[PDB]
């Protein structure tokens, strides 16, 4: 995937993929590409915020770099109990999850503003390589998805 | 309660890649950079091309278009430049289109992702716009085949 | 109750005269011809007095003086019973509840909510009209 | 509670009651103790409408 | 409960202690007012929950104050 | 066409002056700048019947539309003229493309339909509530044109996609599962609006419950 | 109308929109005609004209029921148009043609106010 | 005084607007008169009839009077006979159209707005003539079997176009310019509901309708002359949406000459707001101005 194939306010699911990995056409790129696909914490978000509403993010300490621009990346996994919460309202920038009605400011951070969620959303930070395609710059700095007893 | 002063959908912004901008008494709409890429930034020397539609809010008088600069390099304004009474002045010609054009020659690299100033002066106000590039109804550029791993 | 139809055909003949001079007055000099919402409205309302004005001189016209239609009568003249009257019911508030989820499914525009609503409606006036008339368990 | 209406001589309105047990010389019904059973409100329910006719 | 108040008061439970409504309804508008403790943005929600603290806390007091009294037995 | 431009243009004033101004700038809190946003997204808007909008709220509902075939073309060219943009598909015969959208393989649309588009419009196009008085609405009424037109423009919440994001026959795609899936009859009976449980729950108890209590009724007895 | 009458006190828009003003008069004389006004005739009707003509009840007790619940769930309905998130009927009491039409009063207040 | 008895009415800029507030003024007169009397005999039985403590039997029980009932049925009604005789006077004048006008304005209303275009101008005089008839737009409004005899709803070919037209903007209020002293026919058309169009300078309104004809509404009106210049409010009266508070209007009335002299300029391709400073006129409307966009004071 490329920058330039997100427009301002859409929204676009990507997954982490490898040159190893493959096209699927082999037995082992088949599994190893249904792994990818079959993985719970997988699944991110990647959002263009529009250009004139850039005054109005909010960085969260140890991710104020990790946006490539106006290109933001979110986990898709819901903080509150693991649901996919990819209801992304491009005019209001609240990502709001299905399951049970948790909205998040994509603005600040991904952080709660509604429903039973608490945490905020785990951002991905992102970069393009030589070639110019969207590669991550990094792991998550935080654990991703619901929380559990032994977290943070 | 959703049909109060705060509503949702009176403040909502046009849903295209451009930039809006108040320079003084002039609109400046849809504002974006045109730039074909082919690797991950432009390269200096690159020549672009820098589209916006100026709306002149007064209805009495006119206004010119003069200096737009930025920190990418240098731009050219080919034309004339006025804006009428109450009229548009369209500079560039988008895509979706069947002359007044600016023509930058870029300085250091751009890529399309980013933010980076522009500078208009009219004459009576001088406003940033942190213009994008936008790629407007150009295809998808092909992906080379991945091989099997 | 010579009175009561008196009052209809007081009504209906001025409802009628009414009707007739706006079809007439809109016939003439006015724009676009005769107002048909007005007229219409009109010839129908005399209608209503008409209907209820006939049928109260029919009845008036079988049945003697009654007690409350003389001028000099008695209180003990209307000794004995009067009829049956309804001592409690929970029906009409069923009635009305189902009627208002009708009305509901049609304002939204649903389809299924208007089904239910009839059905409801059909279901609580049955059983307002079978109330005192449903016969003792049989076992 | 009958339902009937009743205009007396002098006119008093009363409603015509059906005594569940034993009345009084004046007519009035003896009070009955609740023995946590359903009671009966309707007419129709004691077999006041009778039947409309054996047939089909 | 006496049985002018409750006929059936002899044939089931017809009595609750008015202590537990009083602590109740105490404790029903301290849940609501503890509720504005959120992530919600908004200020519509929290005055509706003011309001219904109020009304419970109010209605609470009204029947505490007239017990206390003796106008409500 | 000059005819086509005049004619949107002397619609445009007496009908979209008073939310988005005479240059087409936007007026604040009252409307955005129609700069850029194409012909497509003004085919969308008007003929889903959008616009012109009547007041400000959560979300503007549709309704019937204002203007005719003619008109939405004369209104797409005028603000296609201002800023360019993307534009609505058309046939040989120049008209609005409707059949030639309907894509070949439903199976790949049906995925793609439920990575991008289930979330807020629900498993088959039934619509989805949104955070405060927002709403996916159901997808059964809209032409192929209309879909594609939606999935170009990005409407008010909807995410605007692009045709490098999705491919024109990946967007063919989607509408023709899209579009099939409206049409499809129901196979176990009545489809109780495709909700899921919810009407489900709700049929039991007001069909099942309702006729077992109500035969129970019959064979037993009171008191 | 207290309201409103808040809000024309000064020029300009204090605390109400424009779309709220019109909803307010709108379902101010709704309420006040139709859901005040007409009802409390018979409201006067059943106190005393039984009353007054000798009568030991009206003719028909159960339609007399009937009347009232019709009436406050009718009325709950239009007034229920406040919780849609579009609002209540703008149009006025009057409701004139066309504007309130599906096309120039899309929003469900409206259809709740009529039926 | 007669500002005070006219209540806040307009003294007037046309003979008709004259006429009207004389009729105004003469029938608040008559009620305040017959207002006079009822109130004055509530307050003399409130006063002077009162239960006083002297009094045990009770007072006399008369309540039928024929020959003072009948009286007071035959006044009201000649009352009202003279005034329908005033009133029917006044309209028949008020509404009175002559074949002949000098000034032909189409008045088209929109929401949320105004649009005024110079249909034909014709001085009495001979000294200015001009046809600002548009038919090749109006033609190409047509749309067409039809759900109405043969038309669809979009049909808007009922709607009048013209060369010279001022179109109100959110954020400029439009301004009618006329002659002073000469005849002005206004003809209404409204794009899709009712609005109103009300010059309380006037004394008169009319509402403006889509579809006049097919509603049986005459849409056209006229006024024998304005009779000094200035500056004239005009507002919507019709509920008409979101923004019928904030679509008023101005009436700019200047002398023949100034009048002649702008169209010109208008015919030369200028606005409205430069030619109305080419005839040494204020550019804006100087009695209203645009309502701020904002949605309030809390935005
Ligand atoms: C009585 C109940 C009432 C409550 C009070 C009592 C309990 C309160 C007392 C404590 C207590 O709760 O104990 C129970 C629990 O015990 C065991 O939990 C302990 C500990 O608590 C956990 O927090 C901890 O997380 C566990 O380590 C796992 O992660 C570790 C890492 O994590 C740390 O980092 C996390 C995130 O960050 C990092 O994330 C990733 C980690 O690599 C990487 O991405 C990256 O490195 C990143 O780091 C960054 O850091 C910096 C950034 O600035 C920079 O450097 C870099 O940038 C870098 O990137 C945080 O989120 C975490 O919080 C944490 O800080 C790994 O290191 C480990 O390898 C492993 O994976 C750990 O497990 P361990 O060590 O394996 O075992 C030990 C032993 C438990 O000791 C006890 O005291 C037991 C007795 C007391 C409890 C009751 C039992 C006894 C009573 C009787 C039996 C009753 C009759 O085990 C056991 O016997 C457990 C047996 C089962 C329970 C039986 C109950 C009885 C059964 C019947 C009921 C687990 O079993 C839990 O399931 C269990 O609940
Ligand atoms: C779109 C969705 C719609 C949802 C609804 C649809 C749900 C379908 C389920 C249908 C229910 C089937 C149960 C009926 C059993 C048949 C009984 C029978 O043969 O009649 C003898 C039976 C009396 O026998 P009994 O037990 O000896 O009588 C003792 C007393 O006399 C009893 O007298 P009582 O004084 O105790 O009270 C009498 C009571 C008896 O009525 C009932 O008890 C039935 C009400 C059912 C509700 C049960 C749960 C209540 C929860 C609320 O009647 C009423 O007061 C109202 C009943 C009005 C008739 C309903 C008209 C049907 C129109 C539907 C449209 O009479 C009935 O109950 C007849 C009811 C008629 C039902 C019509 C069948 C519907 C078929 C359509 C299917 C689709
Ligand atoms: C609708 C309004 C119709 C009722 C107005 C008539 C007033 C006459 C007063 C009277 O006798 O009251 C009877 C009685 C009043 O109670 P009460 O004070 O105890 O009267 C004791 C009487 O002295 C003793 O009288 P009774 O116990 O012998 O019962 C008399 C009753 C006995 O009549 C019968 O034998 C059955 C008639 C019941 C009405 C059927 C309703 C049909 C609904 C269809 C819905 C689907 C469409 O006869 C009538 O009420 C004559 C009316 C003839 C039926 C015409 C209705 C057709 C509706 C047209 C739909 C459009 O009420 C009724 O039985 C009928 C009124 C129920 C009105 C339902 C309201 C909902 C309507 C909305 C439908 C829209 C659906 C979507
Ligand atoms: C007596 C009985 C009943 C009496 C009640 C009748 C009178 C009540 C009076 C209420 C006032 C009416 C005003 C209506 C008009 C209105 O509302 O327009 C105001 C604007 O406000 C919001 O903008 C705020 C700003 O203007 C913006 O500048 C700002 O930006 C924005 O900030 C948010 O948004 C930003 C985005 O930009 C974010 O950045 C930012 O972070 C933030 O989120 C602001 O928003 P926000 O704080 O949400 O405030 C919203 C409204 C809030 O509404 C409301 O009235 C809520 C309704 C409450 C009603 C109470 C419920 C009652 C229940 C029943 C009665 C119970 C049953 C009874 C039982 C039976 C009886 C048995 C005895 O505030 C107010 O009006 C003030 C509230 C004061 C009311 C006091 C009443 C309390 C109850 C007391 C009762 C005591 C009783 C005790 C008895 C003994 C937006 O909505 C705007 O569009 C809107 O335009
Ligand atoms: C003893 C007891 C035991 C008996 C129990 C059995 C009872 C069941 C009876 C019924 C069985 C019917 C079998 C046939 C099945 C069938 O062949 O099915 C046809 C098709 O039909 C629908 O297609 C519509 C169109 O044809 C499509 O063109 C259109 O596209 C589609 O639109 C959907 O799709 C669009 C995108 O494509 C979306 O845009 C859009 O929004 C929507 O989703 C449409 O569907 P839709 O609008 O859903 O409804 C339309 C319904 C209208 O509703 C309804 O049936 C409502 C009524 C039933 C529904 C269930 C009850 C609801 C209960 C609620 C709880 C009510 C709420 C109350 C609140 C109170 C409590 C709360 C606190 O019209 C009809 O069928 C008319 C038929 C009416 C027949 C009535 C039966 C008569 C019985 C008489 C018995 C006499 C016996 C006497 C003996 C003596 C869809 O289903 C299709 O899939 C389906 O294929
Ligand atoms: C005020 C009540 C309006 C009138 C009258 C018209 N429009 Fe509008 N429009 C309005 C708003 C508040 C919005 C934004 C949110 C929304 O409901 O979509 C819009 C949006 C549009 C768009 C979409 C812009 C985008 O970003 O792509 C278009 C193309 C549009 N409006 C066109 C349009 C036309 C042609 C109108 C006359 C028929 C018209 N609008 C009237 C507010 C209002
Ligand atoms: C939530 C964030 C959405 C996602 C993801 C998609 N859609 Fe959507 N859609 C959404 C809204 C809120 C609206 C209404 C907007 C309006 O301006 O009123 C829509 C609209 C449509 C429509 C138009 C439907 C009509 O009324 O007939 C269509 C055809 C549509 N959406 C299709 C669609 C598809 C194919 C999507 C996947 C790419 C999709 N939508 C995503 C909300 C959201
Ligand atoms: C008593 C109800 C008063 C309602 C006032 C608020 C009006 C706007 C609500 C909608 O939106
Ligand atoms: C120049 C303005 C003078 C103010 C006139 C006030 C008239 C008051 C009339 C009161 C009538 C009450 C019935
Ligand atoms: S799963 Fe996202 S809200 Fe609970
Ligand atoms: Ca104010
Ligand atoms: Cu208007
Ligand atoms: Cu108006």
């Amino acid at each position: 995937m490329r920058p330039e194939d997100i427009d301002a306010g859409g929204m676009e699911t990507v997954f982490p993929w490898r040159e190893s990995d493959g096209d699927g056409t082999t037995v082992e790129s088949e599994h190893k590409l249904t792994e990818i696909a079959m993985g719970v914490r997988n699944p991110v978000m990647l959002i263009r915020i529009k250009p004139a509403d850039m005054h109005r993010v909010i960085k969260r300490k140890g991710q104020e770099s990790f946006n490539f621009g106006e290109l933001f990346a979110y986990t898709k996994v819901c903080s509150h109990l693991g649901c996919p919460s990819s209801l992304y309202e491009q005019q209001t920038y609240r990502i709001l999850c299905p399951c049970h009605q948790s909205q998040f400011d994509a603005l600040e951070f991904a952080k709660p503003i509604f429903g039973p969620a608490a945490r905020a959303l785990a951002q991905l930070p992102i970069t393009i390589d030589e070639d110019g395609y969207l590669v991550a710059n990094g792991d998550f700095v935080e654990p991703v998805g619901p929380a559990f007893w032994e977290r943070k | 309660c959703s049909a109060g002063q705060i509503s949702q959908t009176t403040t909502q912004e046009p849903a295209v890649n451009g930039v809006n901008a108040q320079a003084g008494q002039v609109s400046l709409r849809n504002v974006h950079l045109r730039a074909p890429q082919q690797t991950d930034y432009v390269e200096p020397g690159t020549t672009v091309e820098l589209l916006f539609v100026a709306a002149n809010d007064s209805t009495e008088g006119s206004n010119k278009l003069k200096s737009i600069t930025s920190d990418v390099g240098e731009v050219t304004l080919t034309g004339d430049s006025t804006v009428p009474a109450d009229g548009v002045l369209i500079v560039g010609e988008p895509d979706g289109q069947i002359a007044v054009t600016a023509e930058v020659e870029l300085t250091k690299p751009i890529t399309n992702g980013l933010l980076y100033d522009f500078t208009f002066t009219f004459e009576d106000g001088e406003t940033t716009v942190a213009v994008p590039i936008s790629a407007g109804e150009q295809p998808r550029r092909p992906v080379p085949p991945a091989g099997p791993g | 109750m010579h009175i009561e139809a008196r009052l209809f055909e007081i009504l209906t003949a001025f409802f009628a005269l009414a009707a007739v001079v706006y079809a007439v007055l809109t016939a003439m000099f006015a724009t676009g011809g005769v107002e048909w919402a007005g007229t219409t409205a009109l010839v129908l309302t005399t209608g209503l007095t008409l209907i209820t004005g006939t049928f109260f001189r029919f009845v008036a016209r079988r049945l003697d003086t009654r007690p409350e239609d003389y001028e000099d009568a008695e209180i003990s003249d209307g000794a004995g019973e009067l009829g049956f009257f309804a001592p409690h019911s929970w029906w009409p508030i069923l009635i009305s509840l189902s009627f208002s989820t009708a009305a509901v499914g049609a304002a939204l525009w649903l389809p299924w909510l208007i089904a239910a609503g009839v059905a409801f409606v059909i279901t609580s006036v049955c059983g307002l009209v079978f109330e005192y008339y449903w016969g003792p368990e049989k076992h | 509670e009958t339902g009937i209406i009743k205009r007396l001589p002098h006119g008093a309105y009363v409603e015509l009651h059906q005594p569940l047990g034993p009345v009084d010389e004046h007519g009035h019904p003896i009070p009955l103790e609740y023995a946590g059973a359903p009671l009966p409100k309707r007419m129709n329910k004691l077999g006041s409408g009778g039947a409309p006719g054996t047939g089909s | 409960v006496d049985v002018e108040d409750v006929p059936s008061a002899e044939w089931g439970w017809s009595h609750m202690p008015i202590g537990v409504m009083h602590i109740g309804g105490l404790l029903s508008a301290a849940f609501l007012l503890v509720m504005m403790r959120g992530n919600h943005v908004g200020h519509v929600e929290d005055w509706f929950l003011i309001g219904f603290a109020a009304v419970i806390v109010a209605l609470v007091g009204r029947n505490w104050w007239l017990r206390r009294r003796g106008w409500i037995r | 066409q000059s005819a086509l431009l005049r004619t949107g243009k002397q619609l445009f004033e007496t009908s979209c002056v008073s939310c988005h101004g005479a240059n087409l700038q936007g007026v604040p809190d009252r409307g955005p700048s129609l700069i850029g946003t194409g012909e497509a997204a003004v085919y969308f808007q008007v003929s889903t019947g959008r616009m012109p909008a009547m007041r400000g709220e959560a979300q503007a509902p549709s309704k019937p539309p204002h203007f005719d075939e003619s008109q939405i073309d004369a209104l797409g060219a005028y603000v296609q003229a201002n800023g360019g943009g993307p534009t609505v598909p058309r046939d040989d015969h120049g008209a609005v493309a409707q059949e030639s959208l309907i894509g070949g393989d439903v199976a790949r649309g049906g995925d793609l339909f439920r990575l991008n588009c289930a979330s807020c419009h629900n498993f088959t196009g039934k619509g989805g509530a949104l955070s405060s008085g927002k709403y996916a609405p159901d997808l059964g009424d809209a032409n192929p044109a209309q879909i594609y037109t939606a999935m170009l423009t990005g409407p008010q919440n909807m995410p605007k996609f692009s045709d490098r994001q999705l491919t024109p026959d990946e967007k063919r795609d989607i509408v023709a599962y899209v579009r099939e899936s409206a049409e499809t009859p129901s196979y176990g009976g009545y489809g109780l609006g495709g909700f899921g449980p919810a009407p489900e729950g709700m049929a039991m108890w007001i069909i099942g419950m309702v006729a077992a209590i109500g035969v129970a009724m019959w064979i037993g007895s009171r008191a | 109308a207290l309201f409103m009458r808040t809000e024309l006190a000064m020029p300009g828009l204090q605390f109400l929109s424009n779309e709220q003003f019109n909803q307010l008069f709108t379902m101010h004389g709704t309420v006040m005609l139709l859901f005040y006004a007409t009802p409390i005739v018979f409201g006067f009707a059943n106190l005393v004209l039984p009353l007054q003509i000798g009568a030991p009840d009206v003719a028909f007790p159960r339609l007399n029921a009937l009347s009232f619940w019709l009436f406050l769930f009718g009325a709950l309905i239009a007034i229920a148009g406040f919780i849609t998130p579009g609002g209540a009927a703008d149009f006025g009491w009057t409701a004139y043609s066309p504007l309130t039409d599906a096309i120039h009063s899309p929003g469900a207040g409206g259809d709740l106010w009529i039926m | 005084w007669s500002d005070a008895l006219a209540l806040g009415w307009p003294t007037g800029i046309t003979p008709e607007a004259k006429l009207n507030r004389e009729l105004w003024i003469g029938s608040v007169i008559a009620s305040f008169a017959v207002g006079a009397i009822v109130w004055g005999l509530i307050f003399w039985t409130s006063a002077f009839h009162r239960k006083k403590a002297t009094d045990t039997e009770l007072p006399r029980q008369f309540g039928y009077n024929m020959p003072l009932e009948l009286t007071l049925t035959v006044i009201p009604f000649l009352i009202i006979s003279v005034l329908f005789y005033f009133t029917v006077v006044v309209q028949e004048r008020m509404m009175h159209k002559d074949p002949n006008p000098e000034v032909v304005i189409d008045v088209t209303a929109f929401q949320w707005n105004w649009k005024f275009g110079y249909q034909k101008i014709a001085f009495a005089d001979g000294s200015f003539d001009y046809d600002g008839a548009d038919p090749e737009r109006k033609e190409a409004m047509t749309s067409r079997v039809g759900p109405i005899r043969g038309m669809t709803p979009e049909d808007r070919t009922y709607l009048n176009f013209d060369k010279i037209e001022t179109l109100g903007t959110s954020s400029e209020i439009p301004v009618l310019v006329l002659p002073a002293g000469k005849r002005i026919e206004f003809v209404l058309n409204s794009a899709d509901v009712i609005h109103g169009f009300w010059v309380p300078e006037f004394l008169f309104k009319r509402d403006v309708l889509p579809e006049p004809k097919a509603n049986n509404s005459d849409n056209v009106f006229q006024v024998s002359e304005i009779q000094q210049t200035g500056a004239f409010v005009g507002r919507c009266t019709e509920m008409c949406g979101t923004f019928h508070a904030m679509m008023n209007f101005e009436v700019r009335v200047v002398e023949p000459n100034d009048f002649k002299a702008y169209i010109d300029q208008r015919n030369a391709g200028k606005t409205n707001a430069e030619a109305l400073a080419a005839i040494n006129q204020p550019p804006l409307a100087i009695t209203t101005e645009p309502f701020e966009s904002r949605r309030g004071e809390l935005v």
